[PDB]
């Protein structure tokens, strides 16, 4: 979907690559239901996301139950340093207890390993990012 | 006392058990990890690529079973206040690295007894740091690859190459030549054999394997460890390379030279155990060394070749001491550790007597060694041809009261600087009486011989005077050396980079010193965790493995970073992490540690597992686990899951499990340890009872009245000599693998901490635990055996000698069997078996 | 670059954080037997979709039962039940909610109803207190 | 006697025996008869797409092969009962899960029931406690 230019279906190159293009034409944009997700950006660009796969990333890594994966592994391939919010699909327990919103580790692959950024803030259903969004 | 205050535990049926054991074992799967191991760091180089190092280690990714080479790719700069978790990437391509269903040779599987290797794969590896060779053993054949020498580096995982052979048989033991990395050597048939990669010509180098019979024929080995050398001196290699390359000159050859250990072992003697296939129904022979027996007779031999640009190796040479070793060096029982100088111009070796009081390092330079050939007038012909000058030097000479714990510490310096004297680094634990770094320069003078003619040395024969002994450490703790620790000693900013317990007994840090003077001694690692450690060779970066006795093990990967003008205080600050701390179960309780004095006021220290969903008021049940004997500290600051689950698993059915380390176990000192001195079985049973009654007085839910006393090895020795001496505390004893007989064990152990039986008469009939059968209980369902049939470490022999022994006394036991387990209860199967059993006796019983 | 989202949880004890997303059962209109697939995912469409395209490799189609509003927590064991419970044959007596990727097939349950006719009740409930959490008609 | 700690218990299970269950379930309608080969491989991830090519160019089929909700721990065999075993042929019971190399076609279990109507239960259990490992009904939905 686009969000404030109504009605444009995100581009798919192909489906067994789950890769999804689009343009934005418009400053701002709105929660894809698709995606469940947003990323915010203030101008005109070209956006490349993939939805890979979590398995070949984390199983790669030894203690992964002592992690678990709460969402789709989003892929970026935009101009560095004009992203200014990527929000990431939270699944929600502070709606009950005993989840800390201090401790949260954000997963910022490279091809060095894993990162674990410390993240600006957590929504009921997503999570707020920086300005440098890999 | 009140029926309605004593806790009962929960009569479970045997399914039940077995249930719980399995509801174990799903969560105990993920809190093994088998955490990695054997790290080697390389530099990339390149000043404009991402990655400043790659670390090489041994590791299970956990997609797979077997453990094999993989990397990790060390940045040169990471995002700060965000963890780097490594990439476990793997160098080869998910391949087979032992056999179907875990099958080896014979001598394998022993091997790996002795190492008490329990995880399958690429157990160990060779590797040659310009070269990039990496010499393994895969599925009982040798392989290698090549990763980033004069080659370049890789992303994508390549096949491990095979090295063909025409020998027929295992290939154990392989190791590249340092000097010339084409070239590298094994074991086959107990003879040295050395070999090429690229042209695949191989070459036997010793001829005293006949192969012709058994083993009670063919009694000749070399460059094999032997029984006692590996199993209680932690050496398993018997031949050492030398790493640097001489020419002799004849155009334009180059000699290659390996220092091995020859072992004649005909007049030891030999015990029959039963193989692992019991459908045959025959037994393997073994030359165990009985206390009292005679040792192998050993020696120290060098088999050099020379070779060729073009790759071959044309020459070939024997070549073996002047004089006979036992005589040129009487008094030398053992050769605890060997190798050479670095810069090769001597070969060192430690040697060590049969009383174990009495070790001393020695150098011996390779033109002491002529030839060796049966014709005794070639072999006067190079006695004369052996200069007058050159020598043995006996450089340090530990002498003690007690006994010598083999500390493999030896930095030899570089001696060019000053040419003759020369300068080393020791772990000597005889002096203060704890283990701690010291340099030594001795001087070398030698005085003269004439090798042709036999002499008798006498007792400070070759010992050379010491120029001075500067101690760059002191204090009531130790530098660790045993169990594979090691130093690190960078010589260009000329520091000593060492693990200790200075901070605490319960704990090993990574400390660093300077061997210029005694500054201060920095600590690298967090305190409250106990670490074991691993240095870049270039010692810019280490990992640390560490963890506590609350959180599981991590394995960390810190940067040392400072000003360089004074690397002393250079603060490791944590780069990266490899392995993050796994996830405790949540059945799963962090046991207390505790300490407490006894009546001759010394400190022993101990653990205990809390009875989980504990009732104020209520006594329980007590499992005192121990085993309370040298060289094995249990309690420490250290994660207790991974080994000890059993443990937690009776506290969650409600025992209270109590561990204490009484005057014996390691890592507190000489004097700490001399405690069990030909007393041993005596006194450490007075702790452990005394750690009961204090641990009973602190926390009110001991019952006296219900205690078990549980132990493996010297454990379950000492939980029969609690049942023995201490029989109105103890209710029951579940002692597995008893040494029952101290005469029987073998040497390298019971010499040591006992002695010959000649000598310690009264020591031996009060601590060989089958001489005292009468009085164990007349009661029944007190005292539970277990044994391992196949045994070759406690022999089975123990056992039955107990039982045997019980059955002229006329006393009730119980007893298990475990017919195809060794020493450890090595199948998950039989080890299951072992926990219900071990659950159903308490239940029942205690 | 890639990019993923917190999922630090602790290391000490257990948490078993609930989960937001939806559980969904898959039809069929094969002319012998119809089967059902009940899935027990924890995810959104994206995954749902990589979902679709492994069952449209394998000839599934499928109606959008709403999602549960109590949340359910991750990894716990939930026996299913339903009206075609013992009646009809159905459902292993298990479920655990863990994720895998679409690569490494998802846990379900079998369904054979023979007419797909309108639909009939379903049931899910935690096998720890025994507390049903969801129910459609379909 | 340097303390071997003896916890032992080192099963090492691994999270692909789910995945195991999905070499499971190959069929073939060439004839009248309708026939099945089991697989259970672990310690590859490679045996998926060899057993995977080897088999559809051998002719069979994939069905739905649900997972077991336990990583099966290695060492032991595990039995195989149900309405289909003692009924219509099968020609191995039990399967071990061992390793070999993915280029090689391994064990397997084969399982001939002529025609299919209903279909037919197939059951995985352990013969070291009974309980279930795997459980499943055969489809006529699934098929050519």
């Amino acid at each position: 979907f686009w969000g404030p230019t109504g009605p444009v279906a995100t581009e798919v190159v192909d489906k067994e690559k789950n890769l999804y293009r689009v343009h934005f034409p418009v400053a701002g944009s709105y929660r894809w239901p698709n995606t469940g997700l947003c990323f915010v950006m203030r101008e005109a660009v070209t956006v490349e996301i993939e939805f890979c796969v979590w398995d070949q990333f984390l199983g790669e890594i030894n203690p992964q139950h002592s992690w678990m994966v709460a969402g789709p592994l989003l892929d970026i391939k935009a101009e560095p340093g004009a992203v200014e919010a990527v929000h990431l699909p939270h699944f929600v327990a502070l709606q009950g207890g005993h989840v800390d919103t201090s401790l949260f580790q954000m997963a910022h692959f490279k091809e060095e390993g894993m990162l674990l950024e410390k993240p600006a803030r957590v929504e009921l259903h997503h999570i707020v990012l920086e300005n440098p969004s890999f | 006392d009140d029926p309605a205050a004593r806790f009962q535990v929960q009569k479970h049926s045997w399914d039940g058990l077995r249930s719980i054991i399995h509801g174990s074992r799903k969560y105990s799967g993920l809190i093994v990890n088998k955490a990695p191991h054997d790290f080697q760091f390389v530099q990339k180089t390149d000043e404009s690529g991402p990655h400043s190092h790659r670390l090489y280690y041994l590791g299970m990714p956990y997609g797979s079973r077997e453990n094999s080479l993989l990397y990790s790719e060390i940045p040169k700069k990471v995002r700060k206040e965000a963890l780097l978790l490594l990439s476990w990437k793997q160098m080869l391509d998910h391949f087979q690295a032992t056999p179907h269903h875990g099958v080896y040779s014979r001598e394998e599987e022993l091997l790996r007894e002795r190492k008490r290797l329990g995880v399958f794969g690429i157990t160990s590896y060779d590797f040659h740091s310009e070269s990039g060779l990496f010499l393994f053993q895969a599925s009982n054949s040798l392989f290698h690859c090549r990763d980033g020498g004069k080659n370049g580096f890789m992303v994508s995982p390549m096949k491990p190459l095979e090295i063909k052979t025409q020998c027929s048989g295992p290939r154990m033991d392989p190791k590249i030549c340092p000097a010339d990395p084409a070239f590298f050597s094994f074991i086959n048939n107990s003879d040295l054999w050395v070999a090429n990669i690229e042209t695949g010509e191989e070459r036997r180098l010793t001829f005293c394997h006949q192969g012709l019979s058994n083993v009670l024929d063919d009694p000749k080995s070399a460059g094999v460890a032997t029984f006692v050398i590996q199993e209680e001196f932690d050496r398993f290699t018997g031949y050492w390379w030398c790493p640097t390359a001489s020419w002799e000159g004849s155009e334009g050859l180059k000699t290659l030279r390996i220092l091995y250990e020859e072992v004649d072992e005909s007049e030891v003697e030999v015990i029959h155990v039963p193989s692992p296939a019991l459908e045959e129904r025959k037994t393997d022979s073994y030359r165990y060394p009985r206390t009292g027996s005679k040792n192998p007779k050993i020696a120290l031999k060098l088999a050099e070749f020379q070779t060729d640009s073009q790759g071959k190796i044309v020459s070939t040479q024997e070549k073996e001491l002047v004089q006979p070793f036992s005589s040129l060096f009487p008094k030398v029982e053992y050769i605890a550790r060997a190798g050479w100088t670095r810069d090769g111009k001597y070969a060192w070796a430690m040697f060590l007597d049969r009383p174990q009081q009495w070790l001393q390092l020695v150098l011996l330079p390779p033109a002491l060694f002529i030839p060796s050939t049966e014709n005794e007038e070639q072999r006067l012909a190079s006695a004369r041809a052996v200069p007058r000058n050159v020598q043995p030097y006996v450089v340090y000479e530990e002498v003690t009261n007690v006994w010598i714990n083999v500390h493999d510490i030896f930095y030899p310096f570089p001696q060019s600087e000053g040419e003759d004297e020369l300068c080393f680094l020791r772990a000597n634990e005889c002096k203060t009486g704890f283990c701690h770094l010291y340099k030594v320069t001795a001087v070398l003078k030698s005085q003269g011989y004439d090798w042709s003619e036999p002499f008798s040395p006498g007792e400070d024969e070759f010992k050379c005077p010491i120029k001075e002994e500067i101690a760059l450490t002191s204090g009531e703790w130790e530098v660790l050396a045993r169990h594979g620790s090691k130093i690190w000693v960078n010589e260009e900013t000329k520091l000593v980079y060492f693990q200790g317990t200075k901070d605490t007994p319960l704990e090993h840090h990574l400390y660093v010193v300077s061997y210029e003077a005694a500054g201060e001694i920095v600590r690298l690692t967090t305190p409250g965790f106990s670490h074991s450690c691993s240095m870049s060779q270039n010692f810019d970066m280490f990992v640390s493995h560490y963890s506590s006795v609350s959180t599981p093990p991590c394995v960390h990967v810190y940067k040392l970073s400072g000003p360089d003008d004074d690397p002393l205080h250079k603060q490791p600050r944590f780069w990266a992490s490899m392995m993050e701390a796994a996830s405790c179960p949540p059945d799963y309780v962090p046991p207390e540690i505790f300490h407490f004095h006894t009546r001759s006021d010394v400190r022993l220290y101990g653990m205990i597992y809390k009875p989980h969903a504990l009732q104020p008021g209520k006594k329980h049940p007590t499992v005192l686990f121990v085993y309370g004997g040298p060289q094995v500290q249990l309690v420490n600051n250290s994660f207790k899951g991974i080994k000890y689950l059993r443990l937690n698993t009776l506290a969650s059915l409600g025992y209270a499990v109590v561990v204490i380390d009484g005057r014996g176990s390691c890592q507190r000192g000489l004097r700490f340890e001399g405690a069990l001195k030909n007393q041993m079985g005596q006194v450490e049973i007075e702790d452990q009872v005394e750690g009961l009654q204090f641990v009973a007085e602190k926390y009110g839910f001991i019952d006296l009245s219900r205690v078990a006393i549980h132990g493996w090895s010297y454990g379950g020795f000492l939980s029969l000599m609690g049942l023995i001496h201490k029989p109105q505390v103890f209710k029951v004893a579940i002692a597995g693998a008893p040494v029952t007989v101290w005469m029987a064990y073998d040497t390298g152990y019971t010499e040591r901490y006992m002695d010959v039986p000649e000598n310690n008469q009264h020591g031996y009939e009060a601590g060989s635990v089958a001489l005292h059968v009468e009085k164990l209980p007349n009661e029944p369902n007190r005292l539970l055996i277990l044994h391992g049939f196949l045994d070759e470490n406690v022999h089975f022999f123990h056992t039955n000698f107990l039982v045997s022994q019980l059955i002229r006394a006329g006393k009730p036991y119980q007893l298990q069997i475990y017919p195809n387990e060794r020493h450890s209860i090595r199948c998950p199967e039989s080890g299951e078996h072992y926990e219900v059993t071990l659950l159903h006796f308490l239940q029942e019983y205690l | 670059s890639p990019l993923g989202v917190l999922l630090k949880m602790i290391h000490n004890a257990l948490r078993f954080i609930p989960v937001t997303s939806v559980v969904l059962l898959y039809h069929r209109v094969h002319p012998e037997e119809v089967t059902f697939h009940l899935y027990l995912i924890p995810s959104d469409c994206s995954i749902r979709k990589a979902i679709d395209d492994l069952e449209m490799k394998f000839q599934f189609v499928r109606i959008h039962k709403p999602p549960p509003l109590t949340p359910l927590y991750m990894g716990c064991r939930y026996t299913v039940s339903g009206s075609g419970s013992g009646m009809l044959e159905i459902l292993p007596k298990e479920l655990e909610l863990c994720y895998r990727s679409p690569g490494e097939d998802q846990l379900f349950s079998e369904f054979y109803v023979g007419h797909l006719g309108s639909g009939i009740r379903l049931q899910v409930k935690d096998k720890k207190d025994e507390t049903l959490v969801w129910e459609a008609l379909v």
